[PDB]
RNA sequence: CGCGACCUCAGAUCAGACGUGGCGACCCGCUGAAUUUAAGCAUAUUAGUCAGCGGAGGAAAAGAAACUAACCAGGAUUCCCUCAGUAACGGCGAGUGAACAGGGAAGAGCCCAGCGCCGAAUCCCCGCCCCGCGGCGGGGCGCGGGAAAUGUGGCGUACGGAA
């Protein structure tokens, strides 16, 4: 029953929400662990950057972040063949390749 | 393969393979590559100038 | 009654056998609590199912 | 006296086999004086003639199973007994050898493409 | 190559040369029990192209599935409930009638691990189809390195969990913007990920 | 008589023991076991009889096996082999 | 050949016999049901004394799994002497008792005697 | 008539293997309500939820676009924040309800069929000899036996490939 000048609401709790329940209580734990696997891995490929292979420059697609740019999934075969560098021995010396990304410019 | 490049000079079929559409289409491309053909009676007997059990055309 | 199978002789001889009274030398061990036996069976008052 | 386990490795079945059916024997008599009603010495007697039993039989069990295994030792078929029982899966699981064994394709791939050593000047 | 003739014959199911052909077999298929062991594949192209080789180890099972739709099996048709849920007759069963067939073969084949199947028949009543199948434990696949994922304890009975192609073929799922209602593992996982109730510790 | 007269008729049993649970539950005209369904193959369990469920499973019971197979886990299934003798 | 039954029936086929080409199992279990094992210990109560003085019979406890026969054998084999006939019952503990008559010519009295039990 | 092939189909306590059942906190595939809310109730809600059935693993499932976008474009899958209680659905009532882009954890890609070319160049099993042997493997020898031309192995797969 709404009394007086209120905002009426919607709650989604109509369903069995008390099973499902997921907290984080873990949470420290999980960065604790992920943190470790971190520096396992960095110390078991011992000279190799920590953080893997280099990425290419990436502008965002949409008009909203389109003026920004990031790092991408790989270089682009034509990128690859422009450098130089063959398909098979760039990821061997460190370099990430996808055959997906088209060259529009 | 041969029909279709022309290195065949005859063509030896058999007439009771199960299913007869592994061979069912092959007289009329014999034909109009050129090369003859012959049905002959018993893929066993023909798969038994081979050695194997049993051939469908040579 | 007195037409029995195997099985059943069986089972009515282990309970049999397990109605009893315990030992007075078991009462004087030093981490004991058993006073009685408290899972007795008097024919009469329980049916022991079947 | 007392009957142990190490004195009896290098004996003889035939003699081992005699030596149980003896300590069988008063094991009876044991028995028997126990169900007339006899001395708490036989009584106490009872168990360590029992033990007797138990390491004869068992030293008997495992010498015949090694030999066996011996026999069986350079054969291919041998029996479920003697096969070595893991779990099932570890039973079931790819061997060693044709778990490891690769194709010819990816082979020459890993030989003409090995994952190098490099580093980056910061 | 003659794959190639024999995938158009296959593809052209229509001529009055296939008609005899579907004629004579399902005629013979009707004639035969409903899960036999066929000695060869009735389409090797197809097979083949389906996964199947010419070695020791693989098996083809020829099964026939009674056709029609499902009827909800209640008691004289009394669905004690409300209206929306009244019909029995008009219902469909959600998986397809491919993976029924591959199912109940696997379920009869426990030993055997099932790798797809394909269309040979139907008349009316029935449909027709053959199931390949693959023995894990031959030695002829387990030495072969391109073929012994099937030996793998998780591919066990992959028809009953819905991971051969007929299966998946009934779980929507699928890159693109039409299968929204799958994005994660599964339905269900997608389901589980958005009726949950993140509690942050600090919110 | 709807009571403790018809109490007194009641002189042949409908269940006995099973081979395989052991519960006086094996319907004699039946043949079938009320607790366990003992001529089916699988076990008799239910989802909505928690402490059913509970009351005879895996820790319930002597553990033969598996108690055996924990404690060789512990140290990886170790076979034909043994300790350095003295 | 031509058919005089209107009915076909299986051909018998040859049906070839078991090799193995290993045995099943290691080696042949032990005979865990022996004379000393299958005699437990001889009764020793009035009704026993009884017996054994009047019918010239010898009361024994035995395991369940014996047989007439094979008490007969245990008996003979254990004590040497030659038995007429087995007597058996399973008593309300569970465990099975025997009773076992001698050849006229032995005297239970000496058995006894020799036996331990008196 | 007899004999010999192949094809389909039988019987074996034939030689050697494999499946069954249990637990089920998490996972995969089916089946699937009604209490309840709507101040009544039938669509709706509860809810693809409980109950029921089947199948596994140490994780499972998914996964390298028949994708998203409409930008100066991004680039397998899975998870977290946000998008957002939003677009949309709803006796448009009660109620329900995503995804794209962005930031991160992780980061790895590959293989067939098909078209072709290589004297089937391919695989399984039995016997001897040598070694290894508690994951049954390596090598030599058999005018040894089978599978396979109704198609095995090598090169090769959309990023093009072959000569
Ligand atoms: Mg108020
Ligand atoms: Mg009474
Ligand atoms: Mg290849
Ligand atoms: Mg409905
Ligand atoms: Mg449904
Ligand atoms: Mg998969
Ligand atoms: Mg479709
Ligand atoms: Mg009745
Ligand atoms: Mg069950
Ligand atoms: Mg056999
Ligand atoms: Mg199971
Ligand atoms: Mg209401
Ligand atoms: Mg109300
Ligand atoms: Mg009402
Ligand atoms: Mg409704
Ligand atoms: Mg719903
Ligand atoms: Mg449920
Ligand atoms: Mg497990
Ligand atoms: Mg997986
Ligand atoms: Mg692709
Ligand atoms: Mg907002
Ligand atoms: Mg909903
Ligand atoms: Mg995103
Ligand atoms: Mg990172
Ligand atoms: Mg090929
Ligand atoms: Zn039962």
């Amino acid at each position: 029953a709404p009394s007086r000048n209120g905002m009426i609401l919607k709650p989604h709790f109509h369903k069995d929400w008390q099973r499902r329940v997921a907290t984080w209580f873990n949470q420290p734990a999980r960065k604790i662990r992920r943190r470790k696997a971190r520096q396992a891995r960095a110390r078991r490929i011992a000279p190799r950057p920590a953080a893997g292979p280099i990425r290419p420059i990436v502008r965002c697609p949409t008009v909203r972040y389109h003026t920004k740019v990031r790092a991408g999934r790989g270089f682009s075969l034509e990128e690859l063949r422009v450098a130089g560098i063959h398909k098979k021995v760039a990821r061997t010396i460190g370099i990430s390749v996808d055959p997906r990304r088209r060259n529009k410019s | 393969t041969l029909v279709e490049n022309k290195k065949a000079q005859l063509v030896v079929i058999a007439h009771d393979v199960d299913p007869i559409e592994l061979v069912v289409f092959l007289p009329a491309l014999c034909r109009k590559m050129g090369v003859p053909y012959c049905i002959l009676k018993g893929k066993a007997r023909l798969g038994r100038l081979v050695h194997r059990k049993t051939c469908t055309t040579v | 009654s007195s037409h029995k199978t195997f099985r059943i002789k069986r089972f009515l001889a282990k309970k049999q056998k397990q109605n009893r009274p315990i030992p007075q030398w078991i009462w004087m061990k030093t981490g004991n609590k058993i006073r009685y036996n408290s899972k007795r069976r008097h024919w009469r008052r329980t049916k022991l199912g079947l | 006296a007392k009957i142990k386990a190490r004195d009896l490795r290098g004996k003889k079945k035939e003699e081992l086999l005699k030596q149980l059916d003896d300590l069988k024997v008063e094991l009876s008599q044991l028995r028997v004086a126990k169900v007339t009603g006899g001395a708490a010495s036989k009584l106490s007697k009872i168990r360590v003639v029992r033990k007797s039993i138990a390491r004869v039989l068992t030293v008997i069990n495992q010498t015949q199973k090694e030999n066996l295994r011996k026999f069986y030792k350079g054969k291919k078929y041998k029996p479920l007994d003697l096969r070595p029982k893991k779990t099932r899966a570890m039973r079931r699981r790819l061997n060693k050898h044709e778990e490891s064994l690769k194709t010819k394709k990816q082979q020459r791939k890993e030989r003409l493409y090995p994952l190098r050593k490099y580093a980056v000047k910061a | 190559g003659a794959y190639k003739y024999i995938q158009e014959l296959w593809r052209k199911k229509q001529s009055d040369v296939m008609r005899f052909l579907l004629r004579v077999r399902c005629w013979q298929y009707r004639q035969l029990s409903a899960l036999h062991r066929a000695p060869r594949p009735t389409r090797p192209d197809k097979a083949r192209r389906l996964g199947y080789k010419a070695k020791q180890g693989y098996v083809i099972y020829r099964i026939r599935v009674r056709r029609g739709g499902r009827k909800r099996p209640v008691p004289k048709g009394a669905t004690y409930g409300k209206p929306v849920h009244h019909g029995v007759n008009q219902l469909k069963f959600a998986r397809s009638l491919q993976s029924v067939a591959e199912e109940r073969a696997g379920r009869h084949c426990g030993a055997l691990r099932v790798l797809n199947s394909y269309w040979v028949g139907e008349d009316s009543t029935y449909k027709f189809f053959e199931v390949i199948l693959i023995d894990p434990f031959h030695k002829a696949i387990r030495r072969n390195p391109d073929t012994q994922w099937i030996t793998k304890p998780v591919h066990k009975h992959r028809e009953m969990r819905g991971l051969t192609s007929a299966g998946r073929k009934s779980r929507g799922l699928g890159k693109g913007h039409k299968f929204h209602h799958t994005i994660g593992g599964s339905r269900r996982a997608a389901w589980r990920r958005r009726n949950t109730l993140q509690l942050h510790r600090y919110r | 008589t709807k009571g403790t007269s018809s109490f007194g008729k009641r002189r042949n049993k409908t269940h006995t023991l099973c081979r395989r649970c052991g519960s006086k539950a094996y319907h004699l005209q039946k043949s079938t076991c009320g607790k366990c369904g003992y001529p089916a193959k699988r076990k008799r369990k239910y989802n909505w009889s928690a402490k059913a469920k509970r009351r005879n499973t895996t820790g319930t019971g002597r553990m033969r096996h598996l108690k055996i197979v924990y404690r060789r886990f512990r140290h990886g299934f170790r076979e034909g082999t043994t300790p350095k003798p003295k | 050949k031509i058919r005089t039954s209107p009915t076909f029936r299986r051909p018998k086929t040859l049906r070839l016999r078991r090799q193995p080409k290993y045995p099943r199992k290691s080696a042949p279990r032990r005979n865990k049901l022996d004379h000393y094992a299958i005699i437990k210990f001889p009764l020793t109560t009035e009704s026993a004394m009884k017996k054994i003085e009047d019918n010239n019979t010898l009361v024994f406890i035995v395991d369940v799994k014996a047989n007439k026969h094979q008490i007969k054998q245990a008996v003979k084999k254990l004590y040497d002497i030659d038995v007429a006939k087995v007597n058996t019952l399973i008593r309300p503990d569970g465990e099975k008792k025997a009773y076992v008559r001698l050849a006229p010519d032995y005297d239970a009295l000496d058995v006894a005697n020799k036996i331990g039990i008196i």
